[PDB]
């Protein structure tokens, strides 16, 4: 019933569905990351190392993918897109315009089930640290589970794997009804 | 122009080209993705 | 050979007891096995374990269980004498290739709550296979090799109902009883002592979510809960028979044929609760099962 | 683009050849690759066909199990073994390229060829009304040609294709599925057909339209080309 | 008189994308068509035969826009890497390869429309609309006006005009060859997302955040409405029929709804996807209509 032609245009298609798995095996395997925070934070992207920057890091044998807009202007639009990573690494260097700017991160409709990372780039660093964690203690109950931390640094990229496994094995955990 | 026409321009409109509109009428599965 | 027929009182209940476990392990069964294979998002690598022994599991729900059922009632093997010979080898095989696929998802589940992040690329569809064509392997090269060829019965013929006419039994001697014993408790220290490291990282995770023991007590109970099921299930079910196997062969074959039929009900009924535990006390596999019975 | 031959030459008979059609130019790997035999005096054959892959090997009736055909993708050479020949395999060898997806044209590209010389099943049968037709310079021709069987499939398409050889040169495609026009063609050629009669109609002739007009069918896989009409100036 | 019940039913579906899509587009002949996805994949789908002809690897993998070729020759790409990627499909070799890397936005691009073989319009980010060249890459004309970011652009059949809505709750019409806004359109209350014009050419359909679709007219007034107190997430996707009586929408709450382009009323419901509906596309000959979602799957209606 079919010709010739219409069973290598079948063998084509077929060549292609295995291109794609082996391209997902390798998809399935890396972790992006979204890498937010204002003009002052300072952002840490080159001692780890167009409209998008993205940095490929690799930690004890797993690999991540950090990318970070440049050149954009509202972000109302554009995070939509980026609801499809494992974390929002947070990067805060003042205050009251980006405490604002993480209310409404936190808040956003698109950003559930996300969870965010805070870096804080002895009274005294504590009281900056509970106001942030006043925001992500009043919602989310069982799904944001946010992870601050007091950085400046070359160990940087231990902090993100561990809060990386953290959020994996909680989801695990979850899935199983273990938690 | 007047609302009014722009209406009836459209209803003409509409009206005149909606004998071959496969969306409206199904098209007897001659229907290239039939079953 | 006349054996004395030993009909049991009017009260055959047992039938109603019996005959239920066979038609859950048929009908839960190959609804299990329909699930995996439709829906094509299944197809995980750790499904194939569960849809291996589901397989192995309804084997025995459509072959050994019903005639299982009229021996241990009756107590007369009515059925001919020349299928003591494969139906005495099928639950073997059957029986212990389910253990080593629950020891293999054990396996998988440490690996996947311990190392969550190089989970993907530590097991896949290949070792999942593996795990597959090992235990089948092993359920086969011991069943047949050790009660096909007969050899084990050299020196045991005490047991008056090997020795008559449509009596079938397994009388493990005292050399082949220490490797049975063996062979059940091999894959059993594994999979306590992994369920033991699994509970501890999710109470460790569960006093890392929170801060107050009001709160820590529901996940404790919550994650404490769900393996002790499983443990139950399997320990009350398989411990009952080793136990008494291990019993006779090195005592001198003391233990009555009333109880023995029972006994052995027990690890077999271990088939009827295992796909209703390990498939469809999750969400997913609900919703799936839920489908397949509608129209859709 | 660029396919070249290595091999050929003289042998004893029932003897041995390795043929090698090497490529350089493009995308190696998603194509699909036939060998296309011509005697010296005589029309072109099709003796082996490897796909993309190598998931699908096809050989003719007649050399079905005296050629094998293999290719290396990282190296980007194809090749065929030859044992045992007879008498009946001195001719030229063309390697050809193929794609087969919805709206591609296979046979667009054809190889050199090599020389060898040899020392001492139901199939469609499609037939060139004159084997010469011979027309003057600047005027419509209108060549025709029978098939056997309805070449039209239940999807549209007829599978019927040109080729043209020039004197000299490897035939090259002109027209791929009895309407589309090739990419190096004018707009002189065109064809037509009702599944059974193909017609090749030519407007106007210039100093470079003089060789031999070859047929093709390619619905039921065993194909063969025909004699052909040799283009008379 | 009124249309009544319209019942559709999923005769394909074109599985096989990895992650979410944003963009697909028809082709001319009816028959290929090409979507993109998130994890970097242009994938042209052979309608009829569930096949695949092509399957183009991206630069970025964010990409928002995708469009199709008058002539099938050329496929085009664009994201938040600020760089319009134009893909050659009829080439001597057999692999797609890039022809020309646009790049003089600096917002992100949200849709881009070819006009001719060599000419594409293309909206982005910054408020600004523009038309380029192709061959020698620059922007003879460089429409501005807008207010926020601009998210939606559709050209007409004559193609002398193509109106463009952006997230100011106004949709401008341009003209091509002078370059400069000719009418505005301001009757939403929420920012736009999706445009398409009548078949007819003097009017268009808007689909805002408010769950309202609405029916502008070249009049200049809105002639309907259509909302339901039952509906109130946004719109995606707006687009209309061959002959125009229908108007199908895309909607956040993963039901894509039809509409009546005359008496304003429900007339069925193409249920079916799992996640958000993100793209609509009818084909030119009207036989058949093309959804997308956030579940990486196609589904094609008739």
């Amino acid at each position: 019933t079919l010709s010739a032609e219409d069973k290598a245009a079948v063998e084509r298609s077929k060549m292609i569905e295995k291109q794609l798995q082996k391209d997902k095996q390798v998809y399935r395997a890396t972790h992006r990351l979204l890498l937010l925070g204002a003009d002052n934070s300072g952002k840490i992207v080159k001692q780890m190392r167009s409209g998008i920057f993205e940095t490929k890091f690799q930690v004890d044998k797993v690999n991540f993918h950090m990318f970070d807009v440049g050149a954009q202007r509202e972000r109302r639009k554009w995070i939509q897109c980026f609801n499809d990573v494992t974390a929002i690494i947070f990067v805060v260097d003042r205050l009251q315009e980006a405490l604002n700017d993480f209310k409404s991160i936190w808040n956003n409709r698109w950003l559930r089930t996300i969870s965010v990372i805070l870096f804080l780039n002895t009274r005294a660093k504590y009281f900056i640290r509970d106001e942030f964690l006043r925001i992500s203690t009043a919602s989310g109950d069982g799904r944001h589970y946010c992870y601050p931390h007091f950085t400046c640094d070359t160990e940087n990229a231990r902090r993100i794997f561990n809060d990386c496994r953290d959020i994996i094995q909680r989801m695990h955990l979850r899935q199983y009804e273990l938690l | 122009i007047k609302v009014s026409k722009a209406a009836a321009d459209l209803m003409a409109y509409c009206e005149a080209h909606a004998k071959e509109d496969p969306l409206l009428t199904p098209v007897p599965a001659e229907n290239p993705f039939r079953e | 050979c006349i054996k004395s027929s030993y009909a049991p009182w009017p009260r055959a209940i047992l039938y109603g007891v019996l005959g239920l476990g066979a038609l859950l392990a048929v009908f839960g069964n190959l609804l299990v096995i329909i699930a995996i294979l439709h829906f094509k998002q299944l197809h995980t690598p750790t499904n194939f374990l569960v849809a291996s022994l589901a397989c192995a599991d309804f084997l025995v729900g459509v072959t050994v269980m019903p005639f299982s059922t009229v021996r241990s009632v009756e107590s007369c093997w009515y059925f001919g004498e020349s299928y003591c010979k494969f139906h005495t080898c099928f639950d073997t095989s059957f029986c212990f290739a389910s253990l080593f696929h629950l020891c293999c998802i054990s396996i998988d589940r440490y690996i996947a709550v311990t190392d969550p992040l190089t989970y993907p690329t530590k097991f896949t569809v290949s070792v999942s296979g593996l795990c597959i064509a090992l235990s089948w392997f092993f359920s086969v090269t011991y069943s047949f090799s050790i009660f096909y060829t007969g050899a084990n019965e050299e020196g045991i013929e005490e047991l008056v109902a090997l020795t008559c006419v449509g009596g079938c039994q397994a009388p493990l001697n005292q050399n082949w009883v220490l490797l049975c014993f063996l062979l059940f408790f091999l894959p059993t220290v594994v999979m306590v002592f992994l369920y033991g490291r699994i509970f501890l990282v999710a109470k460790y995770q569960a006093r890392k979510i929170e801060g107050y023991k009001e709160r820590v007590a529901k996940r404790e109970r919550k994650a404490a809960k769900t393996l002790g099921i499983a443990m139950a299930a399997f320990l009350v079910s398989w411990l009952p028979y080793i136990i008494d196997a291990v019993i006779d062969a090195y005592m001198n074959f003391i233990t009555p044929a009333y109880v023995y039929e029972i006994l052995v009900w027990c690890v077999y009924y271990n088939s009827a609760m295992n796909p209703l535990i390990y498939a469809f006390f999750y969400p997913w596999f609900r919703k799936a099962i839920k489908l397949i019975v509608s129209g859709k | 683009v660029q396919l070249v031959e290595s091999g050929g030459g003289l042998v004893q008979p029932g003897g041995s050849r390795k043929l090698s059609c090497s490529a350089s130019g493009f995308a190696f790997s998603s194509f699909g690759m036939h060998w296309v035999r011509q005697a010296p005096e005589k029309g072109l054959e099709w003796v082996a066909y490897i796909s993309s892959g190598s998931g699908t090997i096809y050989y003719a009736d007649t050399v079905k199990g005296r050629f094998t055909i293999s290719r290396d993708d990282p190296k980007n050479t194809l090749f065929l073994q030859m044992t045992s020949l007879r008498s009946e395999d001195t001719a030229m060898y063309y390697c050809v390229r193929s794609i087969y997806y919805y709206g591609s044209s296979p046979f667009d590209f054809w190889g050199q060829g090599t020389t060898l010389t040899v020392s001492a099943s139901a199939d469609i049968v499609m037939t060139q009304a004159t084997s010469s037709v011979p027309v003057t310079p600047g005027e419509s021709v209108s060549i025709s040609c029978r098939s056997s069987k309805s070449l039209l499939h239940s999807n549209g398409n007829t599978y019927l294709y040109w080729f043209l050889q020039r004197p000299g040169q490897s035939p090259q495609l002109l027209i791929y599925r009895m309407s589309n026009l090739a990419s190096g063609v004018p707009d002189r050629f065109s064809g037509s057909g009702s599944g059974t009669a193909f017609t090749l109609t030519i407007s106007r002739l210039e100093a470079e339209d003089v060789g031999v007009y070859y047929c093709m069918q390619h619905l039921e896989y065993p194909l063969t080309f025909g004699a052909g009409t040799k283009l008379e100036l | 008189d009124p249309v009544g019940r319209i019942q559709m039913r999923t005769r394909r579906t074109l599985r096989g994308h990895l992650a979410k899509i944003y963009a697909m587009h028809w082709g001319t002949d009816s028959r290929l068509l090409v979507s993109a996805s998130q994890d970097g994949k242009l994938i042209i789908w052979d309608s009829y035969t569930t096949n695949k002809v092509h399957a183009i690897p991206l630069r970025s993998s964010w990409v928002m826009t995708c469009a199709y070729a008058p002539s099938g020759n050329y496929v085009a790409c664009g994201g938040l890497d600020n760089i319009c990627s134009i893909y050659n499909l009829k080439t001597r070799e057999g692999n797609v390869r890039v022809s020309r890397e646009l790049a003089g936005h600096t917002g992100y691009l949200s849709c881009c429309r070819f006009l001719d073989d060599n000419q594409i319009v293309t909206s982005s980010g910054d408020t600004t609309c523009a038309l380029w060249d192709i061959e020698t890459g620059q922007q003879t004309t460089t429409f501005t006006g807008h207010t926020g970011d601009v998210m939606s652009l559709s050209l007409a059949p004559d193609t002398r005009l193509f109106v463009s809505g952006a997230c100011d709750a106004s949709a401008k019409l341009w003209d091509v060859r002078e370059g400069m806004c000719r009418q505005t359109f301001t009757g939403h209350e929420s920012d736009i997302n999706a445009i398409c014009f009548f078949p007819n050419g003097n009017a268009f359909a808007t689909g805002s955040d408010d769950a309202t679709c609405r029916l502008f007219d070249l009049a200049d007034q809105e002639l309907m409405t259509y909302s339901h107190d039952n509906i109130i997430c946004g719109i995606t996707s707006v687009s209309f029929s061959k002959s125009g009586r229908l108007l199908l929408a895309g909607y956040d709450d993963f039901n894509c709804n039809v509409w009546d382009a005359l008496k304003a009323d429900r007339a069925g419901v193409l249920a079916g996807h799992d996640n958000r509906v993100s793209c609509l596309g009818v084909t030119d000959d009207g036989m058949a209509v093309a959804t997308g979602s956030w579940d990486s799957f196609l589904k094609i209606w008739n």
